[PDB]
């Protein structure tokens, strides 16, 4: 009878002006918590979300509930209860919104109009300062929903909310500290989670992103006798009509960009990164999650420019620190290619952070595939989504600079292969990922070598042939029989090493020369 | 540096051989041969502060071990340790937030233990197949003979790999990755399969190495953090020797978003170092905590830990610490006071404690406690710092009148009687009269009364010169407080030297007369029909004492008996009311339960009188009270209360005798249960060992049943109805004519051994 009423109700009073403020009130009155009453708050609640999803047509009903939610936390200028029943039931009221909208996907892991622009921003900003004060008298689910009730509602104000008049400099640098620092993100129980952080960072890409924008028919048959069939069959017509008539009543229906801000903050965090008081890995990825939802392209340009200081800590911080997973190398080659998307605001970026030798040694460790924690040290191979990355990585450097300096590129890898074929190098052990190996060698093959200065091919070459030759006169005493392997990389490396003797003497004078005169 | 790194190891180690055992029991040797404390303490400070601090249980273990000796607690104070940790309290409870399943989990819980989600997904690969691997999905195929394979891949020779994309309909928090390949031929077994994960479905990043399964027949891949993955990519490596592939079943192990070692690294495990500073030696604890007591938000942030669900497994230390600090300093435990009461179960053992323990500070207690009381009670009556006086809790105001109880009881310091005013039983009757008999506030306020008038006897005396007692009309809530506070001795002395029960007692027999006469015909006061179901009712809550049952078999009561029995048997329907019929038979139930209740003489009485009223059965129909009587009084095993005390736990509102907190407990048992059953219920190895008070050195027996106890205490002079049986609980040492008793007699067996059986089958 409830449902009844609630049906009836809502085909009648559906479309009345005080509805909203009618619901207001009953919603207020009736779950508080000092209302002692007992009643079954799970059916006749989920009744109103049924009847709200009824009234929906009627828009007066959403600002009379935000208008609620703005007198409700006026003491934050707490009952946690109210909050967490009103704002599940807007979440309920705004995917059904949304599912609407869809068939006239971010949020899926919950489900197995035109708004007042001021009392939105009064109403966000007081869930902002509810969201900074959270301690252990409340929980994190709470905390994830209202954070997609407020992704969902930035999206629903026209126009969309921007961060410039959310938040300022130190509400942003709490927010970061907390989101990334590793004073409050240690262990298993960072923040709400791993649900509570993705939820966090899809919240925060939807904000950035809408910134920058019957019956069986049988009857007795002993009756025909008598002459009032027609009677029974009358009532049974009309019965079955009105039966219709209740059942489609029921099923119808009632008829100023803060990217300077933003770049400042970050610039902060690197610089507070160095102190080891925030994790490098959760940045990394949340920036380039960040920039990257303007699938992964190297030519997606990305949304966040980044600072010289910025680079120099990144890499400072990396080269000194030892031992980063697979999945983090992967993740730090994916963000250098997107900075080498970047361009700075007049030297290039890629020159600049390819001169010192921080990155000549942390691509050396990438190389190198030592591993110190491998219990499973059977293929160092980084695998080919890893290296097609780098493939891409080393393209975009030399398409970039190859219009001003191309030689002194060289020089660099040149010295990347002398170091890695010196004395006690990777290559010779044979440890490090093969693939990548053989394709930045083949990848080196197509380069031009015009103007490289002699002593260091000089140096490459004495390394390579002393390393080669005691590989084959010291060969293996068995081989095994049952695809690329080392052989092939030897064989590239002669490849090139015949590319570098072809090269006519700059001052027609041949390397050859200088090759013949150290016997 | 190397205790650095030590301490860092055991920051960053696991929980239960292996390498933290390893450099656990180093550690201990380290300690075990060291000379002083200082040296060792003094890495450990430096590695907290320039650490926050990472600590594990291990360390934690480490730092109560490490503080054994009395000196150690002393050096540890000495150089400033508990302000650091008071500080890592303020800290650690400041920055992590709750992560608990809330109220919100549970109502998102209905709105719809490692599940499966294989089914669910969607398959593709990167190169056209000639069968789709969705059979490889299924829940269960057929894994019984394995001809050929589930499904199968061609590998060109070019290629080495096949990457396999399972896309989930949404993200999931993964936990473990189990791969069957080919059993009958797994020659064609992957040599390497490398997984890639993405959250956001588009993003498609690896995990690891490709971990090599060349002659595996299980494929596990453990996952040591869980997931959030929507989109998997599964790289397969070529075969060592074959180009094809053979794969029987992939499986999807994990959880959704709703469906020790996550509290240990939080606050508690300071807290449990608290716990060992102040308990561990309770002498030196002292001069220690009152340096730990100044610190800033200690009250408020453990008040809020102590509120919060965590403290389940360890909230007996949190209320013990919280006790001794209250107790150190008179101004703080005020203050803590107020925090709890304007700012649970173990609130009100706090009360308990605060109020109980004897101390200087125990005077300016109660005087805020009666402040606060009196406060919330004038609020309530009337109509942020007010929401505690709003709505007292009612076993806190039953905690606080079995303080005031056993206060009076124990020989105390202080002279308890005068901080009890004669204003103050003035509001409150006022208080009692303010509300309806529906709530049980109003229980309490009585109960309240019942203590005090057992302090005051001449207060009780005051009582009775209010309601005209030295016609007479009396309220529901009269009858209340009379039958609430007349349990106590004092009280019911004074009520039975009063003539308000004999006038009532008159008053109401002559009006059953007036209706069986009116009935049979189709200084006096009347009673109506309405207010002798309560009347009754207060009957049976003042019969409790023994001696008002003495007098209750007595020739003084027995014509409101036959009367009242005349007039509900014989009476058939000044009309009674089928309601008022219902109430004042379950009336006569209760108060024909109270009378028979471990009382022989009245059992003996009552016998004689329902063979007296069966004999004079009309000849022959049964009547419907005469009938449910039968069903119920002489059919029901015979009950009596029992009362537990103990200094050890023990795991409503009552008489204040009966004290408060769960150290008290106190039940109403039928006698055919026996002590093991109450005992279940709640080598040298400790024992409980029930004793009496009446039993000077001799523990009772588990199998030993209540009939015969009940004779026992019968026959070592205990007055007859005593209805509450008082057993302390000990802890005897085991190493690894009480049952003789005769049993008491029963109402029943006593009616049927003069053959009212015999009587009554005639009368069926």
């Amino acid at each position: 009878i409830r449902l009844h009423t609630g049906l009836l109700l809502v085909q009648l009073c559906g479309g009345e002006r005080w509805w909203g403020q009618f619901l207001s009130n009953v919603l207020q009155e009736l779950y508080n918590s000092e209302q002692l009453l007992i009643f079954p708050q799970d059916r006749v609640f989920m009744l109103l979300s049924c009847i709200g999803q009824r009234s929906l047509s009627n828009s007066g009903v959403l600002e009379s509930l935000l208008n609620l939610l703005d007198n409700l936390l006026s003491p934050l200028q707490l009952d946690i209860p109210m909050i967490s029943w009103v704002v599940m039931l807007v979440s309920r009221l705004l995917d059904y919104v949304a599912t609407v909208e869809d068939e006239a996907n971010q949020w899926s892991f919950i489900n197995n109009f035109t708004l007042a622009h001021e009392r939105c921003i009064s109403v966000v900003q007081k869930l902002v300062l509810f969201l900074l004060s959270m301690d252990f008298t409340c929980h994190a689910d709470l905390l994830l929903f209202v954070c997609k009730v407020l992704a969902r509602i930035a999206n629903a104000t026209r126009p969309t909310i921007h961060l410039c008049e959310i938040v300022n400099e130190p509400q942003l640098e709490r927010l970061l500290l907390l989101l990334v620092g590793t004073d409050f993100n240690r262990g298993d129980i960072s923040w709400g989670g791993a649900w509570a952080q993705y939820s966090l960072t899809c919240m925060l890409q939807d904000i950035l992103a809408g910134e920058l924008l019957s019956v069986s028919q049988a009857l007795d048959a002993r009756l025909e006798v008598g002459l009032e069939q027609q009677a029974e069959l009358m009532l049974k017509m009309m019965s079955t009509l009105e039966a219709d008539s209740i059942l489609q009543a029921l099923t119808n229906t009632s008829p100023l960009s803060s990217v300077p801000m933003l770049n400042v903050c970050f610039n902060k965090l690197f610089s507070m990164l160095q102190v080891h008081h925030v994790q490098l890995e959760s940045l990394l990825q949340l920036w380039l999650t960040l920039s990257l939802n303007s699938l992964y392209n190297a030519n997606r340009i990305p949304v966040i420019s980044l600072n010289q200081a910025s680079i120099t800590s990144f890499l400072t911080v990396l080269a000194w620190y030892p031992n980063t997973l697979l999945r983090t190398w992967c993740l730090v080659l994916h963000s250098l290619t997107l900075m080498t998307n970047m361009q700075l605001n007049q030297e290039s970026t890629a020159h600049l952070l390819v001169s010192d030798p921080n990155l000549i040694h942390v691509l050396v460790k990438f190389l190198s595939g030592t591993s110190p924690h491998g219990t499973n040290q059977h293929s160092p191979q980084v695998g080919p989504t890893a290296t097609q990355a780098m493939q891409e990585f080393l393209t975009r450097l030399q398409v970039h600079l190859s219009s001003t300096c191309p030689q002194i590129f060289s020089e660099f890898l040149l010295k990347l292969i002398h170091i890695l074929s010196t004395e006690r190098g990777a290559f010779q052990t044979g440890q490090g990922p093969l693939d990548a190996q053989v394709k930045l060698l083949e990848f080196t093959l197509e380069q031009n070598f015009e103007v490289v200065s002699v002593s260091t091919i000089s140096a490459v070459i004495e390394s390579v042939t002393f390393l080669v030759h005691h590989y084959i006169t010291c060969s293996d005493k068995v081989m095994s029989r049952s695809e690329m392997t080392r052989d092939q990389l030897m064989f590239d490396l002669l490849k090139l090493v015949n590319i570098l003797v072809q090269l006519p003497l700059s001052g027609p004078a041949y390397v050859a020369d200088l090759v013949l005169a150290n016997q | 540096q190397i205790m650095s790194q030590i301490l860092s190891a055991l920051g960053l180690c696991n929980s239960s051989i292996s390498v933290g055992d390893g450099l656990f029991t180093i550690l201990t040797t380290l300690s075990k041969k060291a000379s002083t404390v200082h040296m060792m303490l003094q890495p450990i400070l430096t590695y907290m502060a320039c650490g926050t601090c990472q600590l594990s249980e291990p360390l934690l273990w480490f730092i109560l071990r490490v503080l054994d000796t009395s000196d150690a607690l002393k050096a540890f104070h000495d150089m400033g340790g508990v302000q650091l940790i008071c500080n890592n309290m303020v800290t650690s409870t400041r920055a992590i937030v709750n992560t608990a399943r809330s109220m919100v989990s549970t109502i998102m819980k209905f709105l719809d233990g490692i599940h499966n989600f294989a089914p669910l997904g969607t398959i593709t690969s990167s190169s056209p197949t000639a069968q789709p691997a969705e059979v490889l999905l299924q829940a269960t195929p057929p894994h019984r003979r394995a001809r050929s394979a589930a499904w199968s891949y061609i590998f060109l020779p070019e290629e080495a790999w096949c990457d396999l994309t399972i896309h989930l309909p949404a993200a999931v928090l993964l936990k473990e990755i189990h791969i069957q390949p080919h059993l009958a031929s797994l020659a064609t077994c992957p040599s390497s399969v490398s997984v890639e994960v993405s959250a956001d479905g588009v993003n498609m990043l690896p995990l690891s190495t490709p971990v090599v399964t060349s002659g595996l027949t299980y494929i596990k891949i453990q996952l040591v953090k869980a997931e959030v993955a929507s989109a998997v990519c599964l790289r397969l490596h070529r075969p060592r020797d074959a180009s094809t592939l053979g794969l029987s079943q992939i499986k999807l192990l994990g959880l959704t978003a709703f469906g020790e070692d996550q509290v240990s690294k939080t606050s508690i495990g300071w807290l449990r170092l608290l716990h060992h500073c102040l308990t561990h030696i309770s002498d030196l604890e002292g001069m220690m905590a009152s340096a730990a007591a100044p610190t800033a938000n200690l009250l408020q942030t453990c008040a809020a830990l102590l509120m919060s669900p965590y403290c389940g497994m360890h909230s007996p230390n949190i209320e013990v610490v919280l006790v001794k600090i209250g107790l150190q300093s008179t101004r703080i435990g005020l203050k803590l006071i107020d925090i709890l009461l304007r700012n649970s179960d173990s609130t009100i053992d706090i009360l308990y404690q605060l109020g109980t323990t004897q101390d200087p500070g125990t005077k300016d207690r109660i005087q805020a406690l009666l402040k606060w009381v009196s406060d919330s009670a004038r609020v309530a009556a009337m109509k942020t710092v007010e929401y505690g006086l709003l709505m007292p809790s009612p076993s806190h105001l039953h905690c606080v009148a079995a303080i005031l109880w056993h206060s009076y009881e124990l020989l105390v310091e202080y002279d308890l009687p005068a901080l009890l005013d004669q204003e103050l039983f003035e509001l409150l009757f006022n208080w009692s009269m303010s509300l309806p008999c529906n709530m049980v506030l109003k229980k309490a306020v009585d109960s309240l009364l019942c203590s005090m008038c057992h302090v005051h006897p001449n207060y009780f005396s005051l009582l009775m010169g209010w309601m005209g007692i030295t016609p007479l009309a009396l309220t529901e809530s009269h009858l209340a407080t009379l039958a609430s506070s007349s349990q106590s001795p004092e009280a019911i002395k004074q009520l039975l030297d009063s003539g308000l029960p004999s006038l009532l007692v008159r008053s109401l027999a002559s009006f059953c007369f007036s209706h069986i006469s009116s009935s049979e015909s189709i200084n006096k006061m009347p009673i109506t029909a309405d207010l002798v179901a309560p009347i009754l009712r207060f009957l049976t809550e003042v019969g409790n004492s023994h001696i008002m049952k003495d007098w209750l078999g007595g020739s003084e009561v027995n014509p409101l008996w036959t009367a009242l029995l005349f007039l509900l048997c014989h009476s058939g329907s000044t009309g009674l009311t089928t309601q008022q019929r219902t109430a004042i038979e379950n009336a006569t139930v209760a108060f024909f339960l109270q009378c028979i209740s471990c009382h022989p003489n009245n059992q003996k009485l009552m016998a004689q009188v329902l063979c007296e009223l069966f004999q004079t059965s009309p000849q022959g129909n049964i009547s419907g009270f005469i009938r449910r009587l039968f069903l119920q009084l002489m059919l029901e095993d015979e009950k009596v209360t029992m009362f537990l005390q103990s200094p050890c736990p023990l795991y409503v509102i009552q008489h204040p005798m009966y004290g408060a907190g769960h150290k008290f407990r106190t039940l109403h048992l039928p006698v055919s249960t026996t002590l093991s059953d109450v005992l279940d219920r709640v080598i040298t190895v400790p024992v409980f060992h029930l004793f009496h008070k009446l039993l000077a050195g001799q523990p009772l027996p588990a199998e030993m049943t209540l009939a015969q106890l009940l004779t026992l205490l019968y026959d070592r002079k205990l007055p007859q109805g005593y209805r509450s049986i008082d057993l302390t609980v000990k802890l005897g040492s085991r190493v690894i004519s009480l049952l003789e008793t005769c049993p008491i007699q029963s109402p029943l067996q006593v009616f049927a051994g003069m053959g009212g059986l015999a009587l009554i089958a005639e009368r069926l």
